[PDB]
DNA sequence: ATCAATATCCACCTGCAGATTCTACCAAAAGTGTATTTGGAAACTGCTCCATCAAAAGGCATGTTCAGCGGAATTCCGCTGAACATGCCTTTTGATGGAGCAGTTTCCAAATACACTTTTGGTAGAATCTGCAGGTGGATATTGAT
DNA sequence: ATCAATATCCACCTGCAGATTCTACCAAAAGTGTATTTGGAAACTGCTCCATCAAAAGGCATGTTCAGCGGAATTCCGCTGAACATGCCTTTTGATGGAGCAGTTTCCAAATACACTTTTGGTAGAATCTGCAGGTGGATATTGAT
């Protein structure tokens, strides 16, 4: 037939760097990824409506960032800011 | 004859269903209420057993937290009892009634 | 005449039970066919909007995809079935 | 010799694929070269907070294998999550248990 | 340059109440109605086309669009005023 | 020859031709068909036109001749469609529909 | 030398501030407090003067509310009088 | 700037609560209204904020309350916004 | 305090539904090399409007007294819901045709792309106009003491 | 019920700010008119998975009794609404200098646009593995009566 994409494979990969003997089930693999592409749509919505408000064609990690502090609490946007801040730099150093 | 008071029960059935996540509705019934809630909106319509589950899951969702909230406000006039003035002022503050 | 119509479906033994879990402990009569009204409005509100989105894509058929779609407009957002 | 954008930017999430999904969403003219790192590093690490957190409460229930309980635990326990996912239903979750304190028998 | 619907608000305001006026901020208010009601109905028919796998929005995505945002009598009006003014411009 | 507009082609008085192109600009999809602007521009005419209808009664009824915010406020909240059209919108300088609840009336 | 009865200009202001639209605020006070949390949060910031006028047009339309909801709660304890444990209450089942 | 909280005055709030339909107002309402107030303006302000920054921008703008008040669900009519 | 009826725990057990490891085929990705195009920053700067200081005056905030009345604590009566055992009618579960959700293929109406030509909605600056805010006053409630 | 002290309704009326009203410029819009690309309706069909039916399964409806709680009534102390005196700080009217936003132009780093090669995540079917849900047992905490 066709093809059904999911974050299964990815969110499994972090939860052994998390928890190595911990395991998942079915139905709660579903709900992470309803989380996943939750979080996504959210962040990739404002990053939309920021750079039309400032008349922009692009939406660059820029517009990520201050999606991020406008979607995610406090702490959790702190860290957020700051692994994608790492991702970037070191995909660009290389 | 042995014989618990008031309450005493009710409290152990608190205790019981905040601890699992079972569905509480029996599902047939649900099944029918939703199947003919839908016929007023289009006719011979079929569902996946997945859509009425996940209406079964939301639904009750719902009614769970309206019961908290229902709780708070039967508390509030002083009460230990849920009653209709109570459910009414909860969805009328959530914005539902205005 | 038989023996209940569909929205009498949802039993008081059952509405307790949601109650319970919302940790209700003592309920009046009354509130049983009140929480049956408040469920009827919250399902035509939901199947409306699933079923616009059924017609929609020209189906006959209602999809979990549908619902959690019409949930998510609702502001009742559902992880699960998609999303 | 082929390396992954997930590699470079050492990640575990799908570089490449959040950005056709950027670009695809219609959210922009154009997507910057970045941006799709950036988002991905973003998603997986918030996937790693609540994985975290629901292993706990795995562990917590004697249990190794995280199921819907174990994740509505996590979420509604902590503060910041429960605010991000605060009009969020997670299918079979139940609620936290709780009963008002005038309820509770006459000690 | 700045747009606004003022114009076309005006001429609706006249057809409906020939003798009435409205002030500046009142107007204000108006364009901000327009625009938003607007940003409703294209994002509603955006989601619309893309949970089906379209890539063009069309009269019809507009239509459900309409549906799912407004409510009972309203929709019912502005479906037909929709549908009408369709047909009425496939016409030349 | 003769150049109608898109407008007057459909029999609208609201502008055809720019809701098209903040159709195309707003990125809402690749492609936008010429009926979803037509279509589009009926709905916001006759949405305006119900409301005007209804704000320039309020105004009527106070006596004035120019439509002010109240005026926009009180034919919103009496109207019970466009009361949830817009039931978590604020209308500037649009007061409340007065309304005292029975038991604080006196005797 | 007459004396109004207790309540009686309480519902004389209610009819008079539910028929009109004006700001209740000072508008001055009202500015000072805006651009001091503003700066709590970052320094060396300007404000047109109608972005002002918009959050206060917000902040007050918001209360108003919040005191329909409020005095909701107080009635439904059986009071005429509003306290905190009402706007409390109203809070709680608003979601904030 | 310190102490601006005050300038929400007894009266102010008295007549706020009066357009809200309250007759009767206990002593203890005013600090717990001025509360309410601090977070309601805390949130909208840091919004506001974050778009006037990612503007580059040094003035708070009507758009920026209006973009703000729009994410938090209370879209306002009448400035642009 | 003294049992006595039950509910709740815990340590151990084992079968199976659902989780897992495995190979293979493969279209759809995702990465890579080349050519062309362009969004938007650095740079210069015209021009709106924001901060600010000045001054006058009255609207309105503050602080007080005084007593009316309401929050809330307490007592209380009947009414009504919790508990419970009693008896079966409805839900649940596992099995079977066929109705539609889809994958695939075709081909045209309709949507880009691009070049001109043409109508027009903003607007910079005017001068003229008109609805109503706000002051005045006197006819008409609405309140509260007696 | 009558009466005095206030507040309120309200139509008439004049000053002014805010609204309607051109005159002229116009580049950004919108429209007309070939040429090129293609999205997705439409027709056909294959394989799920959904509606339905039988039967093994396990809740729910029903009447009795009584204890406890909704809410009516009573009471009192203190606190909150009126009314009032005093004066200050908001508001209103202006002018001023400048920071900072927003227009215009030049130009390059980054992004789009194929085209080609490699790889990889999703699918299908087959086979073997395993975390835990109930089910037992016996110990013990809980509850309610005496």
């Amino acid at each position: 037939k066709s093809r059904k994409e999911s974050y299964a494979i990815y969110v499994y990969k972090v939860l052994k760097q998390v928890h190595p003997d911990t395991g998942i089930s079915s139905k709660a693999m579903s709900i992470m990824n309803s989380f996943v592409n939750d979080v996504f749509e959210r962040i990739a919505g404002e990053a939309s409506r920021l750079a039309h408000y400032n008349k922009r064609s692009t939406i660059t990690s820029r517009e990520i960032q201050t999606a991020v502090r406008l979607l995610l609490p406090g702490e959790l946007a702190k860290h957020a800011v700051s692994e994608g801040t790492k991702a970037v730099t070191k995909y660009t150093s290389a | 004859p042995h014989r618990y008071r008031p309450g005493t029960v009710a409290l152990r059935e608190i205790r019981r269903y905040q601890k699992s996540t079972e569905l509480l509705i029996r599902k047939l019934p649900f099944q029918r209420l939703v199947r003919e809630i839908a016929q007023d909106f289009k006719t011979d319509l079929r569902f996946q057993s997945s859509a009425v589950m996940a209406l079964q899951e939301a639904s009750e969702a719902y009614l769970v937290a309206l019961f908290e909230d229902t709780n708070l406000c039967a508390i509030h006039a002083k009460a230990v009892t849920i009653m209709p003035k109570d459910i009414q002022l909860a969805r009328r503050i959530r914005g539902e009634r205005a | 005449k038989v023996l209940r119509d569909n929205i009498q479906g949802i039993t008081k033994p059952a509405i307790r039970r949601l109650a319970r879990r919302g940790g209700v402990k003592r309920i009046s009569g009354l509130i049983y066919e009140e929480t049956r009204g408040v469920l009827k409005v919250f399902l035509e509100n939901v199947i409306r909007d699933a079923v616009t989105y059924t017609e929609h894509a020209k189906r006959k058929t209602v999809t979990a995809m549908d619902v959690v779609y019409a949930l998510k407009r609702q502001g009742r957002t559902l992880y699960g079935f998609g999303g | 010799k082929a390396k992954t954008r997930s590699s470079r930017a050492g990640l575990q999430f799908p570089v490449g694929r959040v950005h056709r999904l950027l670009r695809k969403g219609n959210y922009a003219e154009r997507v910057g070269a970045g941006a799709p790192v950036y988002l991905a590093a973003v998603l997986e690490y918030l996937t790693a907070e609540i994985l975290e957190l629901a292993g706990n409460a795995a562990r917590d229930n004697k249990k190794t294998r995280i199921i819907p309980r174990h994740l509505q635990l996590a979420v509604r326990n902590d503060e910041e999550l429960n605010k991000l996912l605060g009009r969020v239903t997670i299918a079979q979750g139940g609620v936290l248990p709780n009963i008002q304190s005038v309820l509770l028998p006459k000690k």
